[PDB]
């Protein structure tokens, strides 16, 4: 039973957004060292971690569109190219492709996944 | 009091290129003046009205590919205040801002003389960013009036950059400018004022 | 929409002694500049952060048993804006404020060049009341950004002198600076912001 090396979507604050990353160390006492794809590394409790990779189809997520503003969308497909995962997010009837780090969950969107993928 | 998650400087410098860095300065000075000749002001702090209609501190986003955090701050201060240079000795803290974007906010703070603080206000009206990104400087009133709203509570009820409002209250506490008991009191009165004003409309 | 009862100038001068009078000035200028090189700024209007932490217009109370409305207003303006005197021709409107206290608020307005407006901002920093009753001047952003809150709607979500917010919206309309639908939209977004922010 080891979570080290598994891809997750986690929040680094109790009321923040969920970002994609990986578990690096088992700090113990329900705590995990998590390295986010953005380079941020910190300890995170299991209740703040979603063990799901990729984000399931039809999930509502928050995506960075046009590299300026975030907005809500729905996952409609996945695709990997040269090791990089791309999400097909539909926003108001229009689909686009987003990098992995451009796809996050709001506190409400992620909390709705805790019972299916949560670590606590 | 709203609080952002702190991060050490060296660990912020390890954040990946997907993070944006912002540097802002809290300039303040002891003020022996008395409003109406009966209300001591104690300290004056400088904030500004931004292009987007929100209050915040001087500064902005910095490029740190090939420059330090201080060099980037001084660039955005030279455009926004036209004032003199700050150094690494003025660095106070770094915070991870509320999402969704990945931003780490560095806060600097220096106590000037009241004369030097006014000279910053004079230079700011002559700066390139005046009228464009910066729509004016405002002094923060740290006093409260007999009605218990006038002054600092009313000021906190304005619209802020969320990061700046957290930085203001965090700095006033750790710089020993306002007792933490007085900050929670003022912030509570401000919220109450916001409640009533919104209940009506 | 904030809309105070409007009374004529002569009807306001015949009110009993229990009424207080205030005089404030709205200085604005046509602005041909573009923010970020895209959105137009159109007009610049001057307001100020007051000692009490609220936004409002330059001016204050005038005691009619000592001053006329013009001489009283100009005494206050001289202490905060330097050398700028308005006249009876700059008078715009009179509005009866919300209770309990009975106050009549007289709005004055003068168009300037953007150069002259900036000169007023320079004089204000050197004025006598700078750092006492006036904590700084600010320009009103009349534009709205792509996110529909940036600019004028965010500005309208700040804390105002109740009369000043009505005088701003009234003056932008009758001075042909903002369309009616342009004001309603901004005020509705500002209110939605104050709700969205206080719930979170």
């Amino acid at each position: 039973n080891s979570f080290v090396g598994l891809r997750v979507v986690a929040k680094w604050s109790s009321n923040g957004y969920f970002y994609s990353g990986k578990i690096t160390r088992d700090v113990g006492a329900g705590k995990y060292k998590l390295l986010f794809d953005d380079g941020y590394e910190c300890d995170v409790l299991g209740k703040d971690i979603l063990l799901c990779d990729p984000i399931p189809l039809d999930t509502e997520v928050t995506a960075l569109s046009e590299d300026e503003y975030f907005s809500a969308g729905v996952v409609k497909g996945h695709r990997k190219e040269s090791g990089e995962l791309y999400y097909s997010i539909e926003k108001e009837g229009q689909r686009k492709w987003y990098k992995r780090m451009a796809v996050i969950l709001s506190l409400e969107q992620g909390n709705r996944l805790r019972e299916q993928y949560g670590l606590g | 009091v709203p609080e952002l998650k702190q991060i050490s400087r060296v660990e912020a410098m390890r954040l990946g290129p997907g993070w944006s860095h912002s540097c802002h300065a809290m300039l303040y000075a002891a003020n022996p003046g008395q409003l109406f000749g009966r209300i001591p002001m104690r300290f004056s702090v400088l904030m500004q009205m931004r292009f987007d209609g929100l209050l915040g501190f001087p500064g902005g986003f910095v490029d740190r590919r090939f420059w330090s955090l201080e060099d980037g701050l001084n660039r955005v201060l030279g455009l926004g205040l036209g004032c003199l240079r700050l150094t690494e000795a003025d660095y106070l803290s770094s915070h991870l801002t509320e999402g969704p974007h990945r931003v780490v906010a560095h806060l600097y703070a220096r106590q000037l003389t009241l004369e030097q603080l006014h000279a910053v206000e004079i230079s700011a009206v002559h700066s390139r960013d005046h009228g464009l990104e910066v729509l004016g400087l405002v002094r923060v009133p740290l006093y409260t009036q007999k009605d218990r709203v006038g002054g600092f509570p009313n000021f906190l009820s304005n619209a802020f950059v969320s990061t700046a409002k957290c930085q203001l209250l965090f700095a006033l506490k750790v710089l020993n400018m306002m007792p933490e008991e007085k900050l929670v009191e003022a912030l509570a009165a401000a919220t109450e004022k916001q409640k009533k004003a919104l209940e009506k409309l």
